[PDB]
């Protein structure tokens, strides 16, 4: 008869260690393995204390009279907390992983552009527009009112990728 | 007298277990044929560039001369019909695969001053505890029943080819380095291996490390805006 | 083996002077094999820079992140579009620097 | 300016009362600035972790 | 007057810090009734050329 609370405390100690609500040292206190359950209709009723079935439910399990029918019952309702608990445990590293798949595939396709960024460090563009420019501005007798803006330009042109607007 | 088996992007390297599951039925047939046989085994050769299976088995010439004979440990087949073991216990380079005649032509001299020869030794086990340490590829447990320390390598030339398994380089590189006849020359190019496996893998560290600290330089500035 | 006869000396310099003999050897040994290794490694190192260019290059390409298929399909798509008409050079170079943006631009930005 | 009057106190007590004040009100300076930023920090996965929810 | 250890391919050299781990479990029980001995310890000593378990 004393087979189901075995597997009753394995299973209070997987949903509290799955879904830990209250701590772990009342459960050290009293223990399956040094004669300190002196009541185990009170055990099994604070181990049931742990559920987060609903007051219903507590009735229900108060209906029954044997006991091991309010264990079994006690139990499904350990299971009706249990199913709860891996579906979000489940759920929630599903989300994440979907969250760094999408952010590891964009480190990789960012590593991918920074070596197909400046594979050839030559300002293909860049500086061939600026050179370009300087030399169409060359020849003319320039005001030096133009002269402060077009060089202070030429460096946010340095600065800017060539793509961007 | 058996025929050629069909490899099929299998490489066995000497003293390394592997497995082989050719897709083809025909094989499992040679395979049933050698049951009744007490003391089963089967050869293990390499394809050539340009791998093709019809020509494996029209011709007997696509197949490199070189193979690694070795006797089976024992069938499973889980899920496929076809789940060979392989193993490379005794190489051979074939004089003619299409003759089938063969010998033993294991050439490995070797300094019988063993004393400045194993200080590349040590660089060969260092360069593998680098290479699993920075590249981990399997468990390095088999290094710690295998010590430097407890000299209890009876066969160098297989712990340095278990250690090239470790290796990267193509099934082609693995041929050349079996070409090479001389013992420092394919030593050096087994080191050669590892060398242009580290190269790539350094260039990879660092990429990464570049693109991880430009995404700090960002986000940080940004927890300062914050 | 030759630990035991380092031990079998009695004197300490005698030892000593041994001990520094088989460190001179020993060194010795590992320079040649240090230095050998070293013109092996030059001899690696001849491989041409060309090769590394190259795998930088097979390294781009041996990725899951690159260029996205209905993009290129878009690209020679208008591509073939303009291969026909007699196009003007403005609309022509607007055409490429805006394809050159399509080619930058992720998939699914407004 | 600080280190100058640390350095006009005679007395040895003086300048071991200054000192130690001197060492505690850094600390304190450096403690606001370190309880803001924990504080920052807290706010940013407060927002970031209500994200996850919503999503 | 204990029986030597098969150090099996283990230097150990003066003051220096090593390890022993024999595959044989024939050792064992030397070093489990020297834990009772008022006493405990071990030898170590080196062995010659040609190395031979069953020699030891």
């Amino acid at each position: 008869v004393k087979a189901l609370t075995a597997e009753i405390v394995k299973t209070i100690r997987d949903i509290i260690a799955l879904n830990p609500l209250y701590r772990e040292s009342v459960l050290q206190m009293m223990q399956a393995g040094q004669r300190v359950v002196d009541n185990p209709i009170y055990l099994s009723d604070m181990g049931a204390a742990l559920t987060g079935a609903e007051s219903h439910e507590l009735q229900d399990v108060l209906e029954e009279t044997n006991i091991p029918k309010r264990l079994y019952k006690a139990l499904s309702l350990l299971k009706k907390e249990f199913e709860l608990s891996k579906l979000q445990q489940r759920l929630g590293r599903e989300v994440e992983e979907k969250i760094k798949q999408t952010h590891r595939k964009y480190l990789l396709q960012e590593q991918l552009k920074i070596i197909k960024k400046e594979l050839g460090l030559e300002k293909d563009d860049k500086d061939a527009i600026e050179e370009k420019f300087r030399e169409r501005l060359k020849e003319l007798v320039v005001p030096k009112h133009v002269m402060d803006v077009v060089d202070e330009e030429l460096s946010k042109l340095g600065l800017l990728d060539n793509h961007s607007s | 007298h058996l025929p050629l088996i069909a490899i099929t992007r299998n490489p066995v390297f000497p003293r390394f277990i592997k497995i082989i599951e050719v897709k083809n039925k025909k094989l499992v047939e040679l395979l049933r044929r050698k049951v009744r046989l007490a003391q089963p085994y089967v050869g293990v050769f390499l394809k050539r560039d340009d791998s093709n299976e019809s020509d494996v088995v029209e011709s007997l010439d696509e197949i490199y001369h070189t193979g690694t004979f070795a006797q089976i440990h024992e069938m499973q087949d889980l899920g496929d019909k076809l789940r060979m073991i392989v193993m490379g216990h005794r190489r051979v380079h074939i004089s003619r695969q299409l003759e089938m005649v063969e010998v033993e032509n294991v050439v490995h001299e070797d300094f019988q001053v063993t004393e400045e020869v194993k200080a590349l030794t040590a660089e060969i086990v260092k360069t593998i505890r680098d290479i699993i340490a920075l590249n981990p590829l399997y468990r390095e447990s088999v290094l710690q029943m295998m010590q430097a320390g407890q000299r209890v390598v009876d066969n160098p030339i297989y712990l340095s080819d278990m250690g090239a398994a470790l290796t990267g380089a193509e099934s082609h590189e693995l041929q050349d380095v079996l070409e090479e006849t001389n013992i420092p020359k394919r030593l050096y190019k087994a080191l050669s291996l590892l060398k242009k496996e580290f190269e790539l893998s350094k260039l990879q560290q660092r990429l990464g490390r570049e693109v991880e600290e430009k995404i700090k330089q960002t986000h940080r500035k940004y927890l300062l805006q914050e």
